[PDB]
């Protein structure tokens, strides 16, 4: 006679860190599949987007400091911009400054390429080497 | 060992793994977690336990029918008297508190409990199979099993809280280890099913559905 779901909710809203609970009380599993103190919120997923734009790519010491005050690791950060890039190789875009509406622009171009090049592999564009 | 274009091919690999589960993630990849647990991550010594009176006490009638503890006993090392010092006696109020005793702190833990006001009454035995013995160096004699100490307090009377169900003695593999066996939550169920519950001290492992979870590394 009590529903658990709800309860849980409930609870998780009041007592559950921001990043565990949903603005509705459910818990995200993005925060449980990743480990420790590494989910990546986000609040800085746009500090990376932000941060291709104002230093560019690969400058990520550059980067580093101004939106990831401290440890992002980056390796995670070049990871995370192939994923914002559409694309498996970035060696084409480093030290380039790109904007957020360029970045989008990018990314539909790499992705509706690699589908057609069928070298589309996770929403990302496999490039040849 | 020719092992430059082994190296970058171990690379491009590796990156379609995360290009691969971040995408799954963004399509909804469930957890492991239970989606009826409640976890919480804060430090016992820095938590606020009013908060999770009021919560509990406001989305539900009740108190919590279980409380479950493995102190990170200093031998992650929080001190003795900082343990004893939380205040479990106003989180619940009728039924059974479960907490771990490692042989150094036997006789500290039933201390403990029998502070927070709690009479001892049964002890779990969980011994720790090969696949079928476990050695440990003891002081005085090997430990092949360690255990869970049983304080009851208020009316268990109700049909809440079902007697003569259960065991104490669990048989599970180390799994993981410093880690626990699942079937004490099995064993909960029995004794008690469809509780609240509480644990203390616990970790990714350990969430369960209905289960009120605190622990730093959560
Ligand atoms: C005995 S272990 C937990 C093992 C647990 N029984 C299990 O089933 O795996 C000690 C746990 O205490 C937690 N812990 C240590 N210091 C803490 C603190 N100050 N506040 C809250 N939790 C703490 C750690 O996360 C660690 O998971």
């Amino acid at each position: 006679p009590l529903d658990f779901t709800q309860y849980a909710k409930n609870m998780r809203k009041d007592l559950s860190n921001q990043d565990i609970c949903l603005e509705d009380g459910a818990l995200n599993h993005s925060y449980f599949l990743t480990k420790k103190g590494q989910y990546w919120t986000p609040l800085n997923q746009k500090a990376l987007q932000r941060g291709i734009e104002l230093f560019g790519v690969g400058n990520w010491k550059e980067i580093n400091y101004d939106e990831f005050s401290g440890k992002a690791n980056i390796v995670e950060l070049e990871l995370r911009t192939c994923m914002i890039l559409g694309i498996n190789d970035i060696t084409e875009y480093y030290g380039k400054k790109i904007s957020e509406e360029e970045q989008e622009e990018i990314k539909k171009s790499n992705i509706a390429k690699g589908k057609k090049e069928n070298k589309l592999k996770d929403n990302i564009y496999q490039k040849l080497q | 060992q020719g092992l430059l274009q082994d190296i970058e091919k171990r690379i491009l690999h590796y990156k379609q793994l995360f290009f691969k589960e971040q995408n799954e993630i963004a399509n909804g990849k469930r957890s492991m977690v239970p989606d009826n647990s409640i976890p919480i991550c804060s430090d016992v010594t820095k938590l606020n336990f009013q908060a999770l009176i009021d919560a509990q006490m406001r989305h539900a009638g009740k108190m919590f029918d279980v409380i479950m503890m493995d102190p990170p006993w200093q031998l992650d090392s929080l001190s003795d008297e900082k343990i004893q010092n939380m205040p479990i006696q106003s989180l619940q109020q009728d039924g059974f508190i479960f907490v771990w005793a490692i042989n150094a702190k036997y006789r500290v833990t039933i201390k403990m409990i029998e502070n927070w006001g709690y009479k001892l009454v049964d002890e779990i035995t969980w011994v720790k199979k090969t696949v079928k013995i476990a050695k440990g160096h003891g002081f005085y004699l090997q430990h092949a099993k360690e255990s869970c100490l049983i304080g009851v307090k208020g009316d268990v009377d109700n049909g809440r809280f079902k007697k003569n169900i259960a065991s104490d003695v669990i048989f599970s593999e180390r799994r993981g280890q410093s880690q626990k066996p699942e079937e004490i939550y099995q064993y909960i169920n029995q004794l008690c099913p469809n509780g609240n519950y509480l644990e203390i001290f616990a970790r990714r492992n350990n969430l369960h559905d209905n289960w009120v979870s605190i622990g730093n590394e959560l």
